[PDB]
């Protein structure tokens, strides 16, 4: 079966350069054209261009020429998209899609310039803002609810497990808020039974991989 | 506590299309409609269209027919408005208002006579070909024709920037009293220009220094220009 | 021109009865029953008006829009008392968990709440009046294809889609059983309190139990009052709809019938709505009695 | 070349959704249609004018009536909720052109009142000379809840960061609002409230600097 | 469908009774909404139908009218009321709005402090020349500014802008900008702007020499 497996998400500062990979499998790589389409967070799909996988000749859309370079590594059946001199506008999900055959016409009618198979998409994040670890605070509680507040972290994604995993049914981890500060904040709350106070030590495990942050916080009611 | 929250302002080149969202909240959007009215800069209010949350019906103004589309997403209770093939006369502020669910209904509408009650903050749409340009700051030095006793005026000319708006500040010492900043005026070039002036007692002119603080966030431009008198 | 039986709202002969509802611990709400019934009566009038003829059936959601905006306006006036309302909530909060000063605080804030409602009488009245003017305008414009053989499809439809369900909901519940179980609970709390308030002397708890029991008997009285109405109106409604449903009437008789039905419904809905709300507050205060009584351990 | 698509389309489960793709002389262009589910990659669902790829269900129909392409999805399932894009090729520029895209929303769900859970600042946070109040609004439908904060019934605007409701696993929506205060501001009031208004029904929760 | 208000720029004080008329081209029955909008803000609904001013509107606003004409009355003007008012038609779905009535605070009649500013050296290097004639601190808003280069009248090459109103003394300020190229700026020497105001006994001319 045809499969386009792309590279992982990336964060770069404005001015830097990225190189998104696209490993193709299940088809004769050089026998099919590869396309590149972009998408900003909350918009439509932007066709970036296409590349001939036999000659390596790229074709770019209007204005997409200059900082964007399509390349190939036909030996490992991999198509690349290099973006240099990155800008915040370049923060987007970039896909690599295989172009099924086409049939030109003297009057311009066609068989299709459709992308039958695509990649999962590789997110590029351009932000001069620095990567910061999160401050975790316990949220002490016919039911009772206890949670963990994760505040001032960036960028995503920030995870959360309860009791090292043993506790997974009943946990609502709320989406993050992007603040006026530019940092993210989210909370995770676990619905607890009326009489489960003092049974299992409720510990939330917060992991912010981009900053190598690992915080285990015990959530116990207010001493007074 | 009912509110309509519209999408961020837009800068669009002529011919392109723009989608403006109006997300409603704290009422039963399904049994209410949404109108759209736009206000060109300096002019009045011009109706655009109406769209219901029940029928998903629409009534578009004849002057805009075919060029405008507007749908409703009752799952998020948001009303959209897409104006395609933008032109210069479309530069205006766009507003959405909570309306009756059957406005241009078959017969009467004596079931809901209330006009447009709840509205949104608005979305400024700028249809201009010009590229993002920082302003050119020129000083307006006080002379002998702009000095008439113990009352002297001086200022700054913030010319040729796109888009808007700009901010003026005289180091925060005189901006508390006598500051008179004029609103921008769009020139045939498609670039804005404005002047900002201050009036100080002539005695201060010789000892107090006057420097100009201009800020244009879209181009990240900040300019500090000194306004000194000229020997004439 | 008809003889409406909900007509005056500024006739001081009959006291504007205010109901207090404390469904969940730490929340408070109020209903001025005259206004609730009035508004509802004109809600049934408006719907029976648009449903009589098939051509106006679809205009339903426009009436829904109006009614909603009217309700939205009435809530805006109720929120003008929120200060006193919240001032009372925290008072109850302190009182349920000085007692002379505490009770003086409760009495003052509660009285200020009623005084607040009196201050905004004109605002509430206008909102209710616009609703009367609306319902009456629609109902006045009610016509038949043949005035001597007016259709009754509007009455039938409106009842089935708006009122019938509540009749079945009420019949499914044994409200008289609910009141017998509530009397049993009140008698129990009085027995445990009199037996507890005989010797062992700890000030704080005795006062809180006496207070909650007082509140609970007041809420009970309101529940009994509404349940009584609900029973009366359920039989009345069920027995009347049967005669206005499968036939035709002369225009004058048809409007007499619609008015009567709308007034019945209005009283029924009002006291039903209040009944459920007070039921929730009675058991909400009962949960607090169970907690304080359980908290009475000497260890 | 502009492909003009309606921003949103809402449909009753089991009925048919119609998504239009307008464009100058589009009758002549072979239009393709893609499905894109939240946080996922697009999938070609209609390829030629009315052709369907292998594994695309018969419900997905595609057509090229006059000056407008119509992607019709019959007997709409809940799984059809996604953004749909149309795509042509321009013989002039050799450019593949995508449409504006349309959000398809399956409207079959019942009124769900929000569940509000308000948390006060913790001991650790006050020890760090900060105070954050967390309002968690969950299981509401539809998608829009109005959040207004109060301090002793006085409205608070400075310091409200409120998310946009994200549809949950169970299809209901969830929003999280945050109010930032200084320990001083927190203790300077009797109580703070989080008021959430949904379909003209206000859900309230209040928190007090207790000691 | 053709809405036409009565006064464009009304001038009243706090406490006055203000009446604004709204006439139409065709027949409307009772469907005329009234709206209030302060500059830089979204409009707010005041009255709908005949006189049914939605809740939360000062109980001093009022609407009387049927047919082609209507009126909006403010029994006693408050400082908040100084904004611009609009009327809307809704007999038929194709809504139409009035030209708008801006309500200004009427203060004393004071003349404008006229100052002229020649193009700066920096601008003269850039091949552009803008001459600004500033009228500062006056009332009423109505003022006439005419430009003359070497005693010759100019038209079209000047743009005007005005501060809405000062927060404290509640007077207007106006900027008239004459723009010409550097090449043609050197072709002349005397530059003058003539200001005519209701409270200037004779026209004031501010000029300079290149």
């Amino acid at each position: 079966e045809v499969q386009l497996v792309q590279s992982g998400s990336d964060l770069k500062k404005p001015g830097a350069s990225v190189k998104v990979s696209c490993k193709a499998s299940g088809y004769t790589f050089t026998s099919y054209a590869m396309n590149w389409v972009r998408q900003a967070p909350g918009q439509g799909l932007e066709w970036v261009g296409w590349i001939n996988t036999n000659t390596g000749n790229p074709t770019y859309a209007q204005g997409f020429t200059g900082r964007f370079v399509f390349s190939l590594d036909t030996s490992v059946s991999t198509a690349y998209l290099q973006i240099s001199s990155l800008k915040a506008e370049d923060t987007a999900v970039y896909y690599c899609a295989r172009e099924s055959p086409n049939y030109y016409d003297s009057s311009g009618y066609y068989s299709g310039y459709y992308f039958d198979y695509w990649g999962q998409g590789t997110l590029v994040t351009v932000s001069s803002a620095s990567t910061k670890g999160p401050s975790v605070f316990p949220l002490a509680p016919g039911t009772a609810a206890l949670g963990c507040l994760v505040k001032d972290y960036f960028p995503e994604p920030v995870t959360v497990s309860w009791n090292s995993g043993a506790l997974t049914s009943g946990v609502h981890t709320f989406p993050a808020v992007l603040q006026s500060s530019g940092l993210y904040s989210l909370s995770s709350v676990v619905t607890v039974p009326s009489s489960s106070l003092g049974t299992q030590t409720y510990i939330c495990n917060v992991n912010h991989k981009p900053s190598n942050t690992k915080v285990d916080k015990k959530v116990e009611p207010k001493s007074c | 506590q009912v509110q309509l929250v519209q999408s961020g302002a837009e800068v669009k080149k002529p011919g392109a299309s723009v989608r403006v969202s109006c997300k409603a909240s704290g009422y039963t959007f399904t049994s209410y409609g949404i109108s759209w009215v736009r206000q060109a800069p300096g002019q009045g209010l011009e109706w655009m269209g109406w769209i219901s949350g029940y029928d998903g019906n629409t009534n578009y103004a004849q002057k805009l027919q075919g060029r405008v589309t507007m749908t409703t997403d009752t799952s998020t209770s948001t009303a959209y408005m897409e104006l395609r093939s933008l032109r210069s006369d479309d530069t205006a502020v766009y507003y959405c208002a909570r309306d009756g669910p059957q406005v241009g209904d078959f017969d009467w509408q004596v079931y809901y006579y209330y006009g447009m009650d709840v509205w949104g903050q608005g979305t400024t749409v700028t249809v201009s070909s010009a590229s993002t340009k920082g302003p050119s700051v020129f000083p307006l030095a006080p002379s002998s024709k702009s000095t008439s006793g113990g009352t002297a005026a001086l200022g700054c000319l913030v010319k040729d920037y796109f888009p808007e708006p700009v901010t003026v500040s005289w180091n925060s010492g005189a901006l508390t009293s006598g500051v008179h900043t004029f609103p921008a005026v769009l020139q045939s070039s498609g670039l804005y220009s404005l002047s900002s002036v201050v009036t100080v007692p002539s005695s201060s002119l010789g000892t107090q220094t006057y420097i100009c603080n201009v800020n244009h966030k879209p181009s990240n431009t900040k300019v500090d220009k000194k306004v000194e008198p000229k020997s004439c | 021109f008809l003889q409406y039986h909900f007509k005056e709202l500024s006739n001081y002969n009959i006291a504007n009865s205010i109901d207090i509802l404390q469904e969940k611990e730490g929340h408070l709400d109020f209903v001025i029953i005259p206004h609730y019934t009035f508004l509802d009566y004109y809600k049934h009038l408006s719907y029976n008006s648009i449903y009589h003829k098939s051509s106006t059936y679809g205009k339903c959601i426009a009436v829904d829009a109006f009614i909603k905006k009217i309700n939205e306006a009435y809530d805006k006036v109720k929120s003008k008392c929120n200060d006193i309302k919240n001032d009372l909530i925290a008072t109850i909060k302190k009182l349920e968990h000085t007692f002379k000063k505490m009770m003086d605080e409760y009495n003052t804030k509660k009285k200020k709440l009623i005084k607040c409602i009196k201050n905004h009488e004109n605002d509430f009245n206008k909102i209710c009046m616009d609703m009367k003017n609306y319902g009456t305008n629609l109902f006045e414009q009610l016509s038949c294809y043949n005035n001597n053989f007016c259709n009754t499809n509007g009455i039938r439809y409106h009842y089935d889609e708006y009122i019938h369900k509540l009749i079945l909901s009420v019949k499914s519940k044994n409200l008289n059983k609910d009141l017998s179980d509530m009397t049993n609970i009140l008698q129990q709390s009085e027995l445990l309190l009199t037996n507890l308030n005989k010797k062992m002397g700890s000030y704080i708890y005795i006062d809180t139990i006496k207070f909650i029991h007082k509140e609970m008997k007041h809420i009970f009285n309101r529940i009994e009052y509404h349940t009584k109405i609900i029973n009366d109106k359920t039989k009345i409604i069920q027995d009347k709809i049967k005669l206005n449903i499968w036939r035709t009437f002369q225009k004058d008789e048809l409007l007499k019938r619609i008015l009567d039905m709308s007034n019945e419904y209005s009283l029924f809905i009002t006291s039903d709505h209040l009944r459920q709300m007070l039921y929730n507050t009675f058991y909400s205060k009962e949960k607090h009695l169970n907690n304080i009584f359980h908290h009475l351990i000497y260890v | 070349y502009e492909l003009t698509q309606p921003p949103s389309v809402s449909v009753a489960p089991g009925q048919t959704a119609t998504i239009t793709c307008g464009g100058k002389n589009i009758g002549s262009k072979s239009v393709h249609w893609y499905q894109q589910k939240p946080g996922q990659a697009p999938v070609l669902v209609v390829y030629d004018d009315s052709d369907r790829p292998s594994g695309i269900p018969e419900r997905f129909s595609g057509s090229n009536s006059g000056n407008t392409a119509t992607l019709t999805i019959s007997r709409v399932e809940a799984g059809d909720e996604a953004d749909y894009y149309c795509q042509v090729w321009d013989s002039s520029s050799d450019h593949r052109v995508f449409g504006g895209g349309t959000k398809l929303t399956v409207l079959g769900q019942p009124k769900a009142a929000p569940s509000v859970t308000l948390f006060p600042p913790s001991s650790e946070e006050l020890q760090a000379n900060k105070a954050t109040l967390v309002c968690l609004i969950s299981d509401f439908y539809p998608g829009a809840v109005t959040v207004a904060w109060k301090a002793d019934s006085s409205p608070v605007k400075a310091g409200v960061e409120t998310t946009t409701p994200s549809k949950q696993s169970n299809n209901k929506y969830a929003a999280s609002s945050y109010l930032s205060l200084t320990p001083e501001q927190w203790k300077s009031h009797r109580s703070y409230s989080c008021q959430v208004t949904h379909e003209g029904s206000t859900v309230e929760k209040t928190v007090a600097p207790t000691e | 469908i053709r809405m036409t208000q009565s006064p464009s720029t009304l001038s009243a004080s706090v406490g006055d009774r203000v009446t604004i008329t709204c006439r139409a081209s065709q027949s409307i029955n009772t469907w005329l909404a009234w709206y209030q909008q302060k500059p830089g803000k979204a409009p707010n609904l005041l009255i709908s139908k005949a006189s049914s001013l939605e809740s939360g509107v000062p109980s001093r606003f009022s609407g009387s009218g049927s047919g082609t004409e209507f009126t909006l009355t403010i029994s006693s003007l408050q400082p908040d009321d100084f904004a611009t008012y609009f009327c809307q038609q809704y007999n038929s779905y194709l809504y139409t709005f009035g030209q708008g009535t801006k309500v200004e605070i009427r203060r004393t009649v004071a003349a404008p402090s006229v100052f002229i500013f020649p193009p700066s050296d920096e601008q003269l290097k850039s091949g552009t020349a803008s001459v600004v004639c500033l009228l500062n601190n006056f009332y009423p808003r109505e003022a006439k500014v005419q430009w003359k280069v070497d005693n010759a009248l100019q038209s079209g090459n000047s743009q005007e802008s005005v501060t809405e109103q000062d927060s404290k003394d509640s007077t207007y300020s106006l900027s008239s900008t004459l723009t010409l190229s550097k090449a043609d700026y050197e072709k002349h020497k005397v530059y003058a702007c003539e200001v005519t105001h209701q409270g200037l006994s004779s026209p004031v001319t501010k000029s300079f020499n290149r």
